RNA sequence: AGAUACCGUCGUAGUUCCGACCAUAAACGAUGCCGACCGGCGAUGCGGCGGCGUUAUUCCCAUGACCCGCCGGGCAGCUUCCGGGAAACCAAAGUCUUUGGGUUCCGGGGGGAGUAUGGUUGCAAAGCUGAAACUUAAAGGAAUUGACGGAAGAGCGAUUUUUGUACACACCGCCCGU
RNA sequence: UAAAGUUGCUGCAGUUAAAAAGCUCGUAGUUGGAUCU
């Protein structure tokens, strides 16, 4: 059975990002997706979706501007220490200068750099670069 | 004396062309080894990794063959290799210098914090495959070093890299194949789209199509 | 796909995107609900009560014109059997199957097709005591089975 | 590309993809710089003018080129709008 | 290394497969794997045609024909040259080769 | 370089089937006087017999 | 056409892309030539949308004009169908034509006698001209090609909706191409019908011209 | 030469059915199950939907047999520079140093050895669990060129009549057991 | 102890090199679809 939606997405917009197309369509939508999209839009990664409403669980149509190397998801979501922080960016991202790591923590969802400016730590969901 | 069969090698000896990445920038096939050493010239430094005797099995016994691994580079920014098999030892080392030349490469490098004087390092992690053997370069701070085997630190200094650090996995006693992972990371440097590139392209005349004129005279 | 079979099939229904009553439809509540009492009471089943309401009485979903589940209606009316239609439909044929199998010794399938069904009753009973459908001491038992429907 | 004091240091800026956006290597020998014509829209004659178009291997291989090449000139007006 | 994608015989989506008695060694081999021949021949040879022919009582009688369904193993196949090897490319061919003239 | 007197294109009457006449109206071209609608052939048999 | 009057297709050219037969298709469809398709009638024949071959010509012609030096496109036929039309073709505009056998490492072997650096390829059919196809991804060489319903599209760059089966269809492709070719370059003018008629680039078929010696 | 074998004539258990045991196969797709995404093409089996036209039910619909398509599961096939892999090959054996969807079993150089012992199951044959001392520098996979036979620009790279090989001092080979 | 990504949580393998239980059911364990400012 389906046990992730995030990783799913992630897939599944990684799998149409190395073909070339366009747009995207993944569902199930979940306001968990709606935020690691909306993350990843601020930064110029992905461009603007739009969510098609149906009356079970929604869909979603992203487009794709061929900035995006590699987004993936980390299960599980282990917690995180504001200490722990610098660890999980060397495994994970390419270089110091780009790539962000996705957390969930109690002020939102945001990015390591962001939740080390409101000095928090929480648990990580996933990466894109 | 040096007289071209190209157009390429035409516009580069009417000094029509200024610099190698006005070439690499086209991405136009370099058939003709004399441009490289009106290019890169003097600063050109080659190497003879190893001499591996080869032999195919005949009705009155083995028949055996040289192949050369010869590396090149200028030590600032450029990089090649390059591999002939021939009867002979000297034969066999021209044709892998000529054949090194050919296929050189640029080099891009960058920093690992803060971004002060000119790139040391890798500008990210980078990945090449030969064979089983896979070679991982990762950016390393400044007075690090090179820390990599014999092999791969050869290349790594001829392409003007610093400090990095390395991982390879697989069978590395393949020398050709350990040469030619570390060759293809360093060649994958400037494919990696990074956040610093998304400007949009402004194109420039072609080489060809701006010294048309030119070439119809010659 | 299936909890006891290798196949991996697609059909089922797809409920249309609007949840309004046609304007053709001129039953209201009341009368629907009293349909639905003079079907259960002549003895028909939810499922079977929905089916003759969609092909005969042009009532596509009772719960968007009443604003409830036949379920729901039946329970709050009282007319509602003791024990679940679908588990009542799995201990019938677990039932049927032992009394063929009683008779014929050497058909090793029925058997096999027996414990099948057997397990997928324990998952309903045991799903069905979790939420206090039945009392916490309910047991499907071979011997009581014929007695329990 | 540059430093804190915003010199810019690297040999050569490699050309993007108009299709996929990807970068063009320089031993990339399946990629191609095309140029389209551009027309006086009173006579019809050359004007001198012409739009530029480059398209990596990848795309190539795969015979995307085609669709790519043709929505790049009907996005620039070469193409009728009704094609 | 496997030498070819359907092992050398036509099962697919079933476990087992009867076998039958190969006509010349009569070794047992599954239906699937043995090679099949149907031969349709005249009871009559060439020269026996025409020396029959002129003997009979009726006019233009047809001669009767044999119809015979052979089945072959591997080796009985291979030694009686009904089948032989191909080259790595030409296996793969399953076409039945050109009799129509 | 045989250059025949006449074109060969040149023809009083070309035959199109309706589909290529729905074709050349939905490019405001269905006033050429030169066409004629043929019948299409009834049966749909276009495959090779397989076997 | 960019929507311009001037180049929009004229009453003429209907009636000898009718008469040519280049809207007849084949009976199977490329996944990738699924747009220039208008409807499968009837037999299975295909049909196709002649405006946007009228679209995809242009586009080819002012990519062709775009080359300064007219001796760097090379025009390139294998089948006999089109080597008069390639021929024909180059006469007219100034390009270089191969008709017939095309030699491996033509673009690549550098000390052959044929060595040739074009700038632009047009091809007859892709699947017919495919290894001059294959060797432009070695050098950076753009190719038009006249395609039809089933066709491979790979390395193709500007693809023509075209009948490739008929010679009258190939020959009338050819000389429509040299027509606008030279009409975008300021050479011949769009207010007359072009001195040289379509038949010039049709294929001989040496039956016709033994009936045609006969005839007096 | 020798046959205690292959070949031929007989022939006992068995081969067949019923009732109790036995739980082992190259029990193989030598490939665990559930879920998502990622190229084309033509057939084929089941169900459903649509549509010119031929046939049978003497007429009519309608239902069977053909023809042209669409959808959903299923057994497979061809093709592809999707990408993988040592390669053979695989649309999965892909989406892996750009390494994390869930979960079960299971391997750690070659022998000794699936052996001894203990436990357990069985009437028996045997099944399951399962070592160590000691010994050894290789054993093994895929592919290439040769030699043999009682056979007919492209590849990481060696390299570039069919076929098989455990041979390469190349059948005058290699190799097994008393 | 590192080298050993040859004990692999990071981070290994299981078509042919060592390897997926003959097959299915099933308790414990592990894991579990959207939705409420
Ligand atoms: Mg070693
Ligand atoms: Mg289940
Ligand atoms: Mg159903
Ligand atoms: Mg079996
Ligand atoms: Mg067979
Ligand atoms: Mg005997
Ligand atoms: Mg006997
Ligand atoms: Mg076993
Ligand atoms: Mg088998
Ligand atoms: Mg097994
Ligand atoms: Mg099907
Ligand atoms: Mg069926
Ligand atoms: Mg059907
Ligand atoms: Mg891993
Ligand atoms: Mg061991
Ligand atoms: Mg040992
Ligand atoms: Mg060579
Ligand atoms: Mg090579
Ligand atoms: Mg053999
Ligand atoms: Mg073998
Ligand atoms: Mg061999
Ligand atoms: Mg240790
Ligand atoms: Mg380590
Ligand atoms: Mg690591
Ligand atoms: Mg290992
Ligand atoms: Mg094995
Ligand atoms: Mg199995
Ligand atoms: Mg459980
Ligand atoms: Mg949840
Ligand atoms: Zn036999």
């Amino acid at each position: 059975v389906r046990m992730n939606v995030l990783a799913d997405a992630l897939k599944s917009i990684n799998n149409a990002e190395k073909r070339g197309k366009r747009q995207v369509l993944i569902r199930p939508c979940s306001k968990v997706i709606v935020r690691f999209l909306t993350v990843m839009m601020k930064h110029g990664y992905i461009g603007e979706f739009e969510i098609i409403d149906d009356h079970r669980a929604g869909k979603i149509v992203v487009n794709l501007t061929g900035r995006l190397n590699k987004c993936g998801v980390i299960s599980p979501r282990f917690d995180v220490q504001l200490k722990d922080l610098e660890k999980w960016q060397n495994n994970l991202l390419p270089s110091r200068q780009f790539g962000f790591i996705v957390l969930t923590t109690s002020a939102g969802i945001m990015d390591h750099e962001e939740a080390r400016r409101k000095h928090t730590g929480g648990k990580i969901l996933g990466f894109f670069f | 004396e040096w007289m071209p069969v190209t157009k390429l090698g035409r516009l580069v000896k009417d000094m029509k062309i200024k610099s190698l990445e006005e070439i690499y920038l086209f991405s136009l096939p370099i058939k003709e080894s004399e441009i490289i050493d009106f290019f890169l010239g003097a600063s050109l430094k080659d190497e003879v990794l190893k001499i591996m005797p080869v032999q195919k099995q005949t009705r009155a016994g083995q028949r055996t063959r040289f192949k050369a691994f010869v590396a090149i580079g200028d030590y600032n920014g450029h990089v090649g290799l390059g591999v002939k098999c021939s009867k002979e030892v000297a034969t066999a080392i021209r044709g892998a210098i000529i054949l090194a030349k050919l296929s050189i490469v640029p080099v891009r490098r960058g920093y690992w914090g803060n971004k002060i004087g000119k790139p040391h390092t890798v500008p990210c992690k980078v990945t090449g495959r030969c064979g089983s053997v896979l070679v991982r370069l990762i950016p390393a701070p400044r007075g690090t070093g090179i820390v990599s085997a014999p092999v791969p630190k050869k290349l790594l200094m001829m392409a003007g890299i610093d400090d990095c650090y390395t991982s390879a996995r697989g069978c590395t006693a393949t020398l050709g194949n350990f040469a030619k992972a570390t060759f293809d990371a360093i060649s994958k440097t400037y494919s990696y789209l990074t956040p610093d590139l998304w400007k949009e392209t402004v194109f420039t005349k072609s080489p060809y199509q701006e010294f048309t004129d030119h070439l119809v005279k010659t | 796909g299936r909890m006891h079979a290798p196949g991996k099939g697609l059909s089922q229904s797809a409920l249309p995107y609007r949840r309004s009553v046609p304007t053709w439809l001129k039953l209201t509540s009341d009368d629907v609900k009293e349909q639905i009492y003079k079907l259960a009471k002549k003895g028909l089943t939810p499922s079977q009560i929905g089916v003759i309401l969609r092909d005969s009485h042009g009532v596509a979903q009772v719960r968007f014109v009443t604003g409830n589940k036949i379920l729901r209606i039946l329970k709050s009316k009282g007319l509602a059997p003791d024990l679940p239609e679908d588990l009542y439909h799995l201990i019938k044929k677990a039932v049927a199957v032992r009394k063929h199998l009683e008779r014929n010794r050497k058909d090793k399938d029925a058997k096999f097709r027996l414990i099948l069904i057997e397990s997928r009753i324990h998952r309903l009973a045991r799903y069905y005591k979790t939420k206090r459908v039945l009392p916490p001491n309910w047991k499907y038992e071979s011997s009581t089975a014929s007695a329990l429907v | 590309m540059q430093n804190d004091a915003g010199e810019f240091v690297d040999l050569y800026v490699p050309r993007k993809c108009s299709a996929s956006n990807r970068i063009i290597g320089a031993k990339d020998h399946a990629s191609i710089q095309m140029n389209v014509a551009e027309v006086d829209k009173v006579t019809g004659r050359f004007n001198g003018q012409f739009k530029t178009y480059a398209i990596c291997g990848a795309i190539r291989r795969m015979g995307e080129s085609d669709d790519s090449i043709l929505r790049l000139a009907k996005a620039d007006g070469i193409v009728s709008k009704n094609f | 290394t496997k030498k070819r994608r359907n092992n050398g015989r036509a099962k697919k989506g079933r476990g087992h497969v009867q076998p039958i008695r190969c006509t010349n060694c009569a070794r047992c081999v599954p239906k699937d794997k043995a090679i099949k021949k149907f031969v349709i021949r005249n009871i009559v040879e060439a020269a026996a045609v025409r020396d029959i022919s002129e003997a009979s009582v009726f006019d233009a009688y047809v001669l009767p024909k044999l119809y015979v369904k052979l089945h072959y193993c591997v080796s009985c196949a291979i030694h009686s040259k009904v089948v032989r090897n191909r080259s790595r490319e030409a296996r793969k061919d399953r076409t039945p080769p050109p009799r129509f003239r | 370089n045989y250059v025949p007197e006449v074109s060969a294109l040149d023809q009083e009457i070309i035959e199109v089937d309706p589909d290529t006449k729905e074709m050349l109206k939905l490019l405001d071209f269905g006033s050429l006087s030169n066409l004629q609608v043929t019948q299409p052939t009834v049966g749909m048999n276009f495959k090779t017999p397989r076997g | 056409s960019g929507a311009l009057d001037v180049l929009q297709m004229k009453e003429e050219d209907v009636l000898k892309f009718l008469a040519a037969g280049t809207h007849l298709g084949g009976t199977n469809l490329d996944f990738q030539m699924e747009q220039y398709i208008y409807k499968r009638k009837s037999d299975g024949i295909y049909i196709i949308n002649l405006k946007r071959t009228w679209e995809k010509l242009l586009l080819a012609a002012r990519a062709i004009v775009a080359i300064e030096n007219p001796a760097d496109v090379s025009v390139i036929s294998s089948r006999n169908t089109g080597q008069r039309a390639v021929l024909k073709f180059a006469a007219a505009t100034g390009a270089t034509p191969i008709a017939g056998r095309f030699t491996p490492g033509t673009f690549t072997n550098q000390i052959q006698a044929a060595f040739r650096e074009p700038r632009l390829l047009v091809v007859t059919d892709p699947r017919a001209d495919h290894q001059p196809l294959t060797e432009a991804s070695y050098v950076n060489l753009p190719t038009i090609a006249l395609c039809n319903t089933d066709s491979p599209l790979r390395y193709v760059d500007i693809a023509i909706p075209c009948n490739n089966k008929g010679a009258h269809s190939v020959g009338l492709m050819w000389w429509m191409l040299a027509r606008e070719v030279l009409r975008m370059r300021g050479t011949i003018s769009r207010e007359h019908p072009w001195e040289v008629m379509p038949d010039l680039y049709f294929y001989r078929d040496p039956e016709e011209i033994e009936k045609e010696e006969q005839a007096a």
